[PDB]
């Protein structure tokens, strides 16, 4: 009896109706959709079928593989990856099974063609939400269609909240998707809410008030970031939906929002949003760091942004760390007592004046969570000893958000309250606790929950993924009803945070439902690896000339014999001509091959003038873009610029300009690469110190190889002398300048 | 000494340079840019009148000069086949060509050609790679996601190297804004053994 092991009925239908026709079903915030997946898993396991799942990622395999291990299936699923030798090494695919698999080392496979397209079944995606961009996996799957008769896809996903985001209707993803029904499947449906009624779980909701003294910081910071985000609305017209109100830069998913709208030309930003996004990225962890960490840290850390101004200038803006000096004298209140003078005289009271030589001591608070946690585990040990040996020994085991806390929490009990204060003001001058999450195996604590059948559960603020897990927990009828004891700060962050996103869900499924119910001689380029993260590729292909794939090392695509084009959209022309890195790829492109091109992607909506036109009014017009792209085809002769408006352009241009050219061959292609780098197998973990090693003053590659290669870890090398690296290196001047860099403090 | 040569009397480009003086003179490219450098001027609305006048022109030029320059002006609210077959007109007859989005630009690119004959003073990305703080902010930002704030945060606690190295994985777990992934990120790297 492991993870889903039998379903309950209200899966039961589910199956049914994805076993005749294909689609895509969308379950609900973790309902258990996982699990309908280990159902077709077993069943399609069997030796002599094959078919591929999509998009996993690598711990979940581990679950996955062991739980349906202990049933004693055999051919159990294999896993494939890019450090497989290649070609002829993946015959695991004739051996067949269920096989996973990374979005490339598909690919390759399947345009070499060395995989059996005769044979694949079936195609399992998952996480299907990401296939939303028109990104590597459309490529997998257009491409797959073409084994016309046998192949049935089908899509288990989650996350509704995306397939709801403005301008992404889920007809164009189902159209990509190549399946033609729809089957929604949410928590409010007529035969998912009657089974669980049956069973429910009992809630104890209980409101714990916040002190006076947390109300002055919360909205301080609030009006803070609300004056913020009108001045990142002001100077950028182009960021107008879902990133506007005040009630969605609260919740965790808001950063993907901005990196998905200010990605697409970065670089002509200018330098006064660039400092505001990162003062509102500090702005919101500020507001999580006050609530789940004690008091005396955040004296420091509100003390430490004060620290980045004497050295470093504008670090986090000179614009809100000089304003609002309310949340200083909240700040200071917790820690440190105020000034105390007298001797029986009128008029004496000061800011900092002597009577007052003493550092006048202020007593910690603590946040009374702490203090409302005590009256459960109290009455739940007498829930316990009252029940005596009748009740039941039971067993608790209470969650909270993240590991520090964990650590923190076990403290608090262990130890004494006034044992922290005592301890932290020091420094700076039954029973078991699991965190809630990480970017660690999602997959874990549910390990945990069939690990020990908690009795009584007890649950520090929490997302929804946690909260209706518990209820597919009761699954078994005949157990004693787990009681869970929500806790609530009365008018808060997570109570809103928790919320908000409830009734977030609530509007995205329901809109959907509204639209299910409305539906009634050839040639060759070589490719180059890392380009096909682009939908350059997926427009070359449908045009007829074929693409085959291998690294390269100078330049984008190979058109022809003698060509060499070397793609770079707007912004990145504007980073990589200050950075300094074009310069010295030009200079290899001419080396190498006969013509070089490049080829500059405008946009004809918004037309970045690429000068400053009052300086061009003014100046000598020097230090821009125009002034030093003038200069980089001043020097080359051979240069060719070829400007395009669109990528659906550039598949028209490619046709029209290998016309009568023979087809470049990958011969020696890879064999030109370029002469550095030594051989990476000198170190068993050489992917990391080396990295660090060769930026450091005073190495060369020959000097590092051998001192590498004598030392063992990079700890000694401040602990040694510079005698002994002068005598291991035969030289004096850079050894000096090492034991400088290594040995010295700022100032 | 720009030569501008008499077929660009009524022309809107000569009225927005401003840096260096012009002359007229019978070359047979128009603008003459000192020596090895000629320009040529094309708006696409005459490029749509007549079609057969870039081609014929492009003949007669030669291969006299080391380095032609064609520079036209966009001001068609249709451009995604002029420019579709002016790259494929410019490329078997050796030319650059360069975009104009204004006539206003045209003046940057008439006296940026000019007065330039300079030293490469864009090579050295490490161009200010000479100071300390430079050196531990390039040094440190070789693990995979570290940007260079949280190496300012990070040098702002310790300073040292030898204090950096010592301190302990929940020592290093006081980031300010960091992450615990992140630190212990850097705590494997700053001592791991390289070989076996």
């Amino acid at each position: 009896r492991i993870a889903m092991a039998p379903l309950l009925e209200y899966e039961r239908q589910l199956v049914l109706e994805l076993l005749d026709t294909d689609g895509l079903v969308v379950c609900a915030r973790g309902l258990g959709a996982d699990r309908l997946l280990y159902h077709f898993l077993q069943l399609h396991c069997h030796p002599a079928c094959l078919v591929l799942v999509l998009n996993t990622q690598p711990a979940e395999e581990e679950y996955f593989i062991n739980q349906l291990k202990i049933e004693g299936v055999e051919h159990l699923p294999r896993r494939v990856t890019n450090e497989i030798t290649s070609n002829s090494r993946y015959e695991v695919y004739t051996q067949g099974g269920v096989i996973f698999a990374t979005s490339r080392i598909l690919v390759v496979d399947f345009l070499t063609d060395r995989i059996p397209s005769d044979l694949i079944t079936g195609i399992l995606v998952y996480r299907a939400h990401r296939i939303i961009e028109s990104c590597q996996e459309a490529f997998i799957l257009r491409l797959f269609r073409q084994k016309n008769k046998r192949g049935f896809i089908k899509a288990f996903t989650d996350n509704a909240v995306a397939f709801d985001t403005g301008f992404c209707h889920v007809e164009r993803v189902m159209r990509n998707l190549f399946v033609r029904k729809l089957y929604l499947w949410p928590r409010f449906h007529v035969a998912v809410n009657s089974f669980l009624e049956q069973h429910k779980p009992e809630v104890v909701e209980i409101h714990v008030s916040m002190t006076p003294t947390m109300l002055a910081i919360q909205t301080a910071i609030l009006d803070i970031l609300n004056a913020c985000l009108k001045e990142l609305k002001c100077h950028n017209p182009s960021l107008e939906v879902e990133d506007l109100s005040l009630e969605n830069a609260i919740g965790k998913p808001f950063d993907k929002t901005i990196r998905h709208y200010l990605d697409p030309l970065w670089h002509q930003l200018g330098a006064k949003t660039k400092s505001l996004v990162q003062d509102l990225k500090i702005l919101r962890t500020l507001l999580q760091y006050l609530s789940q960490y004690d008091c005396v840290t955040f004296l420091n850390l509100l003390e430490s942004l004060r620290a980045t101004e004497k050295a470093f200038g504008q670090n986090s803006g000179w614009l809100f760390l000089d304003s609002s000096t309310s949340m200083f004298i909240n700040a200071r209140a917790r820690v440190y007592h105020l000034p105390d003078a007298k001797m029986s005289k009128k008029e004496k009271i000061s800011e900092k004046m002597e009577g007052e030589e003493t550092k006048k001591e202020l007593v910690l608070e603590s946040n009374p969570k702490w203090e409302a946690l005590t009256e459960v585990l109290k009455e739940i040990e007498a829930e316990n000893k009252e029940s005596e040996a009748l009740g039941g020994p039971g067993q608790v085991l209470i969650c909270a958000s993240d590991d520090r806390t964990c650590s923190q929490l076990r403290d608090y009990i262990t130890l004494g309250a006034e044992a922290f204060l005592l301890r932290l003001y020091r420094k700076t001058f039954l029973t078991i606790i699991h965190p809630l999450l990480g970017c660690s195996d999602p997959y874990a604590l549910t390990r945990v929950l069939h690990e020990v059948e908690p009795r009584y559960v007890v649950l520090y603020d929490a997302e929804l993924t946690f909260v209706r897990q518990l209820e597919i927990y009761r699954a078994s009828r005949p157990g004693k009803p787990l009681r869970v004891y929500f806790l609530i700060y009365g008018g808060s962050t997570e109570e809103q945070r928790y919320l908000t996103a409830l009734r977030k869900e609530k509007e995205a499924f329901e809109k959907l439902i509204r639209e299910k119910a409305s539906m009634v001689t050839q040639q060759s380029i070589v490719v180059d690896m890392r380009e096909f993260r682009s939908e350059l590729p997926s427009l070359i292909h449908r045009r007829g000339i074929d693409i085959e794939p291998v690294t390269l090392e100078v330049g984008d695509y190979i058109l022809t014999p003698e060509m060499c084009v070397e793609r770079k959209s707007i912004s990145d022309l504007i980073g990589s001509l200050n950075n300094g890195r074009l310069y010295s790829q030009c200079i290899s492109m001419s080396r190498y091959y006969k013509r070089p091109v490049l080829l500059i992607e405008f946009d004809p909506s918004k037309p970045f003038s690429l000068t400053s036109r009052g300086a061009l009014f003014q100046e000598i017009s020097s230090n821009d873009i125009s002034s030093k792209l003038t200069l980089l085809t001043l020097h080359f002769p051979r240069l060719r610029i070829l400007w395009c408006p669109s990528p659906h352009a550039t598949a028209e241009l490619f046709e029209e300009l290998k016309q009568s050219k023979p087809q470049p061959d990958a011969a020696t292609a890879l064999a030109i690469t370029a002469d550095s780098e030594t051989l990476p197998e000198s170190e068993k973990y050489n992917p990391g110190p080396q990295d660090f090693l060769l930026k450091m003053p005073g190495v060369n590659a020959k000097n590092c190889r051998s001192l590498m290669h004598h030392v063992k870890n990079i700890a000694e090398l401040a602990a040694l002398s510079q005698d002994e690296l002068t005598s291991i290196l035969g030289n004096a001047a850079n050894a000096k300048q090492l034991y400088d860099f290594i040995h010295t403090s700022f100032a | 000494s720009i030569i501008v040569s008499p077929r660009q009397r009524g022309n809107p480009v000569l009225k927005f340079v401003r840096n260096v003086p012009w002359e007229f003179g019978d070359v047979i490219p128009d603008y003459v840019l000192g020596q090895s450098t000629c320009a040529l001027f094309l708006s696409l609305r005459y490029h749509n009148l007549h079609p057969d006048y870039i081609h014929g022109r492009l003949q007669s030029l030669g291969k006299n000069f080391a380095l032609r320059v064609l520079l036209v002006q966009v001001d068609v609210k249709d451009p995604q086949q002029a420019l579709k077959e002016l790259a494929k007109m410019c490329i078997l007859a050796d030319c650059t060509l360069i975009l104009a989005w204004s006539p206003e630009e045209a003046g940057r690119y008439l006296e940026t050609y000019k007065a330039y004959e300079q030293k490469p003073a864009d090579l050295l990305m490490e161009k200010l790679e000479q100071d300390f703080v430079s050196r531990v902010t390039e040094c440190l930002t070789t693990v995979k996601s570290v940007n260079k704030t949280d190496s300012q945060t990070l040098l702002t606690t310790f300073g040292s190297l030898e204090q950096l190295i010592a301190a302990s994985r929940e020592d290093l777990a006081l980031c300010p804004g960091l992450g615990p992934q992140k630190a212990r990120r850097l705590f494997d790297v700053l001592h791991e053994p390289f070989l076996k």
